[PDB]
């Protein structure tokens, strides 16, 4: 009864991230990006089938379909063999050049029409799994296509795999750049609705600190989309470090994520990277305690109280256990990072180990998931940005009626308030 | 003569291989096996299929083989040699108290005459460690089933209460053996066979095993602590069943009792060591 | 436990059968001779 | 467990009867063939 981590790339950015993540899973497992796994992957504890399912030619085929709203994302991915580990059907680029039209309403329409296609692809890619967790939707909420497809295909995939999960990832637009089309609000609304309705966790990405990291920390000033794709590949390799490869604890890394996702309404988590462009447990905590030092903009807003209740970090790296206990005690008791303010004296932090071929910038490569009402405040900001196409009528989910977008913005604000209550001992 | 005999017994007699495979299977070394169990396998016996059905020989043997196969660490010969022993036959499987599944006891195998230094203490300690691991796994699988039933389709803070309850248990298990105690226990058993007589080598091995058990604070005077933990675990199992159904009161009481019993256990630990 | 008893029953079925078969073969040989 | 133990005892009795008859037949063979 082995396990495999499935995914699905949606949108142009989503499919670029999907190809980069297939390459990253291959590399971290030890599979060459050209579509063949080197024999060095077998020696390590990194299980290719967990992240980039090795083909008969050792092609570490990710259990994901590379579908792009802009088909040019995968049209030129054929020349680059970085997605050759995936099966030809595994690179399932969307036929439409506009995909779902970069409109949140059309995105929901396309995801629901692809419901049969999404369910069929899930069934086709579910063969390689014995004790897996579920599929994902590696998409981008920047254009409404990505977020609408995320929500609609999430409903469709929940229909196809009810006992499993299909985690939608709403990679919203660049928070440092204004969008040309203002229909993204219904996209953020649909993503927040998919989060709060059933999914215990949901992904929301803000590019405010991320743009600064890319321009200066990553030094990619005025870069192309490749910088974002490379960052997505690095994050996927970091996740495969704890999923595909053996660490030191937290056999249920998904269980830890579900612990930080204790409620469908509180579906927001804060990511933290340290370094993000020599780390004792305390040093790593000092290097990533602040949301700014973190890799995700868990909103420091008031709709959700920007107090991190619980944290769980994939700190890939083997620190000493005495130091780990001392740093956990310092966080818990010394109020450096206390437990959920709704809980007694405890620590809310985790750690991981890197993949067989995945390195760490410090003693522990940081990629966190902090169940924080600051992340809920980021969701609140997304809810406030979810009315741009409804209140101002800017630019199915919104075209057929604004019920989806407006109710989703209201639900996002309500979840922000609920997480504001849950950052402190008044969660109820 | 004593040194030569000890070296011959300790070099490649598979006796320490028995202990290694016990720590690999009786204690589930491969996280894949535990994850597969809590995801798909921990369905029937987790709540208790039946007093007679859950004790079926062929089904239990198939389940053990499947758990060993799901992990590329339970392939050790003594991993499959982990056998079944019992003191009380199955009687009830109500998923209200912590009685989820604690019937099976893992018993690995060693070489002979490596049992020259075999006393009842070390085997009893190993069996008790396996039983405690089984009970903790039953609680964790009840929580996992609660989460799965909640996700299949008045219940807030249930996952937070589960994490708060599990933190201390995880800390104790890591103290017993995580990465440092994981080698300290091995080093203690590495000095288990250094005597000129089998009785003294047995004493060294039993001392290492007892120190490993004492790492978890397994003192026999802690029967009241066992009762308090039993009440807490009954509440935990009831809350897991309630969360599988859709309790919020159980979760809030779990958090409050976690704080209170943490204070009580801190006082007890200060009073004892 | 019960696994040892189950294995004992499985072996003992064949044990009783083999003792009876040996007796029957001896009886057939004695009747022929 | 106990039912299997009782079955083991019953099979022990069955082997007892069969093998006592076998010993008697060996006695008959020693009386006849020699």
């Amino acid at each position: 009864m082995p396990r495999e981590i499935i995914t699905l790339q949606l949108g142009q950015c989503g499919n670029q991230i999907g190809f980069e993540f297939w390459k990253q899973l291959c590399a971290e497992h030890g599979i060459s990006p050209e579509g063949i796994v080197e024999e060095f992957a077998t020696e390590g504890t990194d299980r290719k089938d967990v992240f980039f399912y090795q083909a008969d030619d050792e092609h570490y085929i990710p259990r994901a379909v590379l579908l792009d709203l802009e088909p040019r994302v995968i049209h030129s991915i054929l020349n680059s063999p970085y997605a050759k580990l995936y099966n030809p059907e595994n690179i399932y680029l969307s036929e439409h050049g506009g995909g779902a039209g970069n409109n949140w309403a059309s995105g929901f329409s396309q995801g629901e029409k692809i419901h049969e296609d999404i369910f069929d692809i899930i069934d086709r890619e579910a063969d390689g799994s014995d004790s897996l967790e579920g599929f994902v939707l590696c998409h981008s909420i920047a254009g409404g296509t990505g977020s609408g497809l995320g929500s609609y295909l999430l409903e469709r995939l929940n229909d196809r795999y009810p006992k499993k999960l299909v985690q939608t990832y709403s990679v919203f637009p660049n928070q440092d750049e204004m969008s040309d089309v203002v229909v993204q609000p219904y996209n953020s609304l649909l993503t927040l609705k998919r989060l709060t309705q059933n999914a215990d966790c949901v992904v929301v990405l803000d590019n405010t600190a991320l743009n600064r990291i890319a321009t200066d920390r990553l030094h990619i000033q005025n870069p192309s989309f490749s910088q974002i794709n490379q960052l997505v590949s690095t994050i996927m390799s970091a996740s495969t470090t704890t999923l595909r490869y053996p660490g030191y604890m937290n056999n249920d890394l998904i269980g830890l994520i579900a612990s930080l996702i204790p409620t469908p309404r509180l579906h927001f988590l804060m990511t933290g990277y340290t370094p993000l462009t020599k780390t004792t447990v305390l040093d790593v905590m000092r290097r990533l305690l602040q949301p700014k030092n973190v890799m995700v903009s868990t909103g420091r807003d008031r709709q959700t109280n920007h107090c991190y209740i619980a944290i769980l970090n994939i700190i890939q790296g083997e620190v000493d256990p005495t130091q780990v206990h001392k740093s956990l005690q310092r966080i818990r008791e010394r109020k450096l990072a206390n437990f959920i303010p709704w809980g007694p004296a405890s620590i809310q932090v985790a750690l991981s180990r890197k993949s067989p071929y995945l390195p760490s910038a410090h003693r522990v490569s940081g990629l966190m998931m902090a169940n924080h009402t600051s992340i809920s405040s980021l969701f609140e900001s997304s809810c406030q940005q979810y009315d741009k196409l409804r209140k101002r009528e800017a630019f199915d989910i919104f075209k057929e009626n604004f019920d989806e977008l407006d109710r989703s913005r209201e639900v996002v604000q309500e979840l922000i308030d609920e997480y504001h209550a849950a950052t402190r001992p008044d969660y109820i | 003569v004593n040194k030569a005999a000890v070296d011959y017994f300790f070099v490649e007699l598979h006796l320490g291989a028995h202990f290694e495979a016990l720590r690999h299977f009786l204690l589930m070394e491969d996280g894949e096996f535990a994850q597969s169990l809590s995801d798909l396998l921990f369905e029937k016996l987790g709540a208790g299929q039946t007093p007679g059905e859950l004790l079926s020989p062929l089904v239990l043997n198939s389940v053990l083989s499947k758990a060993l196969q799901y992990s590329l660490h339970g392939d050790t010969p003594h991993a499959a040699n982990l056998s079944f022993a019992l003191k009380f036959l199955p009687e009830a499987f109500a998923p209200n108290a912590p009685d989820v599944l604690s019937c099976l006891e893992l018993r690995y195998k060693v070489d002979w005459p490596l049992n020259i230094v075999v006393t009842e203490g070390c085997l009893s300690r190993y069996s008790g460690i396996f039983s405690f691991l089984l009970q903790l796994k039953l609680m964790m699988w009840t929580l996992k089933d609660v989460c799965f039933h909640l996700k299949r389709t008045q219940f807030r803070q249930l996952q937070l209460f589960k994490h708060e309850m599990q933190h201390f248990v995880k800390v104790i298990q890591g103290y017993i053996a995580n990465q440092i105690l994981h080698v300290t226990w091995c080093e203690f058993r590495a000095r288990l066979a250094s005597v000129g007589d089998l009785e003294e080598i047995q004493r060294a091995h039993a001392e290492y095993l007892h120190k490993a058990v004492f790492r978890g604070l397994l003192t026999e005077k802690a029967a009241p602590a066992m009762n308090i933990i039993h009440s807490l675990f009954s509440l935990v199992l009831k809350f897991r069943s309630q969360l599988i159904s859709q309790n919020f009161a159980l979760m809030q009481q779990s958090y409050s009792t976690f704080k209170y019993y943490s204070h009580f256990l801190f006082k007890v630990v200060s009073k004892l060591v | 436990n019960m696994k040892d008893f189950e294995n004992q029953i499985t072996e003992l079925k064949k044990e009783n059968f083999n003792l009876k078969l040996r007796i029957y073969f001896l009886e057939e040989r004695m009747q022929q001779e």
